[PDB]
């Protein structure tokens, strides 16, 4: 909710983790559908 | 008077904790503001719990 | 001239030439008596709009005086930039003074 | 000189002959139209990396002029001498003031 400064400027979230995953965080990663997003919610998105 | 204003309209708190959040108000008044946003967001994490 | 007696008078063409502060001192002289006889068929609050943006003609111009002393205001968001591929573009918070000297 | 338009004008020979922040606002009048037809085929983010090295020369510069007044900097961490085996050697925390007089 900061229009100040464009989301995903200088960061994108990339997590490998069981704890230190973030299902909020991905919202700054760019092509996100309200798919992806409850399909995270409950899975935590770790690259293979 | 020790109180805080614009409640009325829910918003009003988001946009001044995104914008006033840096210290431009006194230590109160953004504390109120986030407890209310925490309290907010815990009832929702219960619902999801 | 601008005389909200006859209601054909006012009308945003001389609010425009009138200042900020007289139109009111202007407002709260003129007596309550109004002619009936003279009167806009046009929904009378036509001409109280017209008010409006007559007297939002009156405050541009006392900005525009003001603007002699002020600081040019940029935008307060990002994104907005003719060529981004360069460099990233940040807004701005409005917490400043226009007084500049 | 630099034209960030066609793409071959802005180069890092001309950036530092322009000042620290003439660019910034040079970069910010200039339109978003930027022609199509000139281009650098070499990866114009190579440009990207000129205009960076370019904006670095420029603040070299305006580092040199404020150099007048600074205080020469040392080394902040020990076991840098010529001849340490006088006397021992320490660092020295930069939490000093350049201002000279």
């Amino acid at each position: 909710y900061d229009e100040t400064i464009a989301t995903g400027t200088f960061f994108y979230p990339v997590p490998v983790n069981p704890l230190f995953a973030c299902p909020e965080h991905l919202a700054s990663l760019r092509g996100m559908t309200n798919a992806r997003r409850v399909l995270a919610k409950m899975v935590p998105p770790i690259p293979p | 008077s020790h109180r805080v204003a614009f409640v009325n309209n829910f918003h009003m708190l988001m946009y001044i904790t995104t914008y006033l959040g840096n210290g431009e108000l006194p230590e109160v008044c953004i504390n109120i503001y986030r407890d209310l946003l925490q309290h907010v967001r815990a009832l929702r994490q219960t619902i999801t719990d | 001239s601008r005389v909200v007696f006859d209601p054909s008078n006012p009308t945003t063409f001389s609010v425009e030439a009138i200042a900020a502060y007289t139109p009111v001192a202007l407002i709260r002289l003129l007596n309550a008596s109004g002619p009936l006889q003279p009167g806009h068929r046009v929904d009378i609050a036509d001409a109280r709009s017209i008010y409006t943006v007559g007297a939002a003609a009156s405050a541009a111009r006392a900005r525009a005086n003001h603007n002699a002393n002020t600081i040019r205001r940029t935008a307060m968001f990002a994104e907005t930039d003719p060529m981004t591929w360069l460099r990233p573009t940040v807004g701005l918070k409005r917490t400043f003074n226009p007084r500049i000297i």
